[PDB]
């Protein structure tokens, strides 16, 4: 199929450099171009620069012209963005995009997009989450519905994966976006609403995985009788 | 550099309705260098319109673009469920200096739905570790606007809570929200009554969920 495939997530200390790759398949990359655009969570798209694949001719945005390099390897149909002297404000998802080309003919605009690469820039050090139960009780039982969950607290970096009952429980799950705390660590809750009558006959276990800290936690959430 | 300003910030519309999205440029932009993109949560942008009015390959007829100079419009003649997304304009004048608008979110308008409200005291396990998180959950409400206030022994709290909200649900068009009050174990043990007070259009008066520390 026609696609751009980007390299995996990056976690970098301030002052370092990051290199993100963008692999083209299913179209005539030699006729094409690659732009780089970034997006911080809940913020607008920001243009970094672009390269024409044939010539290798580059053009960078004012903000990045002293610390970005865009390159391509035509033999591997790959483009790269190298961003140096990283700062916390560089934390964003970075996207590559190309005009579709078939032989010499190309789309006017950038219609093929990579899946994005998460880049975190922080002074914070790798830390595994503390996983605490949010136990169902009379205070979390509304009509015939109970709420229960797991608090996944004080981890770095993103992401954590949270499943319920090894992926068997998906309906009614809310895994909230992580909040960055003043400490530089992340915290989130994963909750599920269930029929209150299920609490006696169905076990609820939150499965928390944090690969960077080698953390695997399976927390059984026990109902309270009060 | 050229600044693009989009209006409105959020459009709340029923499926089947017409959507009109505005993009104003701080400087005169030629119609040849204005694009529109669609973006859904956790997805890359999708090109809709190039050169102000040209549909990208395979883009449906219901998407159209108009304008030039400092004023551009994207129209969606009849909103389909798959059209609820954020929309960005972009100017690409010259070889550099390309900029995007801040985006317009086109959100599904549904009937008012009051949240169900749930409160969770700190776990015994967390208190042992020296911190106390009190969690207030709002389940499956509409619209998005909700006021969640923390009261500790009837005192309004400030600067010690954080909210997190889900994306609008693809099937029931509701939101869910967590509010977390974070205290030192010491500060938690000084007070008795912990209350989450929820104000929402679906509630004729605010709903309070509360507990006495150590009772359950």
């Amino acid at each position: 199929q026609v696609q751009l495939v980007q390299s995996g997530p990056e976690v970098k200390k301030p002052g370092t450099s990051v290199r993100v790759s963008c692999k083209a398949s299913g179209f005539t990359f030699t006729s094409s171009a690659v732009q780089w655009v970034r997006q911080a969570r809940g913020q607008r798209l920001e243009w970094v620069g672009w390269i024409v694949v044939g010539s290798g001719n580059t053009n960078y945005a004012q903000k990045f012209h002293e610390r970005v390099t865009i390159t391509r390897d035509m033999s591997t149909s790959t483009a790269y963005m190298e961003l140096s002297s990283l700062r916390s404000e560089d934390t964003a998802v970075y996207y590559c995009a190309s005009p579709y080309c078939s032989g010499g003919s190309c789309s006017d605009g950038f219609d093929i997009w990579g899946q994005g690469t998460m880049v975190t820039v922080s002074s914070a050090s790798t830390k595994g989450p503390s996983v605490f139960p949010l136990a169902p009780s009379s205070k979390s039982t509304s009509g015939g519905t109970a709420a229960l969950g797991c608090l996944v607290k004080d981890y770095f970096p993103e992401p954590v994966t949270v499943s319920w009952n090894s992926g068997a429980l998906t309906s009614g799950v809310h895994t909230f976006p992580a909040v960055l705390q003043s400490s530089g660590l992340y915290s989130l809750s994963s909750v599920v609403t269930v029929p209150s009558s299920s609490l006696g006959t169905q076990t609820y276990i939150c499965n928390v995985n944090h690969k960077p800290s080698n953390t695997k936690v399976d927390k059984k959430v026990e109902p309270k009788s009060c | 550099d050229i600044v693009l300003t989009q209006t409105p910030g959020t459009l709340s519309l029923s499926p089947g309705e017409r959507a009109t999205l505005s993009c104003r440029a701080s400087q005169s932009v030629s119609s040849s260098y204005l694009a529109w993109y669609q973006q859904k949560p956790g997805q890359a942008p999708r090109l809709l319109i190039y050169g102000a009015s040209s549909r990208a390959t395979g883009i449906p007829d219901r998407f159209s673009g108009s304008g030039s100079g400092t004023d551009f419009t994207l129209t969606i003649s009849r909103l389909e469920p798959e059209d609820f997304a954020v929309y960005y304009c972009q100017q690409y004048v010259g070889l550099t200096g390309w900029t995007f608008g801040q985006g317009t979110k086109v959100e599904i308008k549904r009937t008012v739905a009051a949240p169900s409200v749930f409160i969770f005291p700190p776990s015994d396990e967390q208190l042992k570790s020296g911190t106390a998180s009190v969690v207030c959950l709002l389940n499956n409400f509409y619209p998005r606007e909700a006021k969640v206030q923390w009261k500790v022994d009837n005192a309004l709290q400030s600067g010690n809570s954080q909210e997190s909200v889900t994306e609008q649900d693809s099937k029931d068009s509701t939101y869910s929200l967590s509010s977390t009050l974070t205290l030192s174990k010491a500060d938690y043990e000084k007070h008795k009554v912990y209350a989450c007070e929820v104000t929402h259009q679906g509630l004729s008066s605010p709903v309070t969920k509360s507990f006495n520390r150590g009772e359950c």
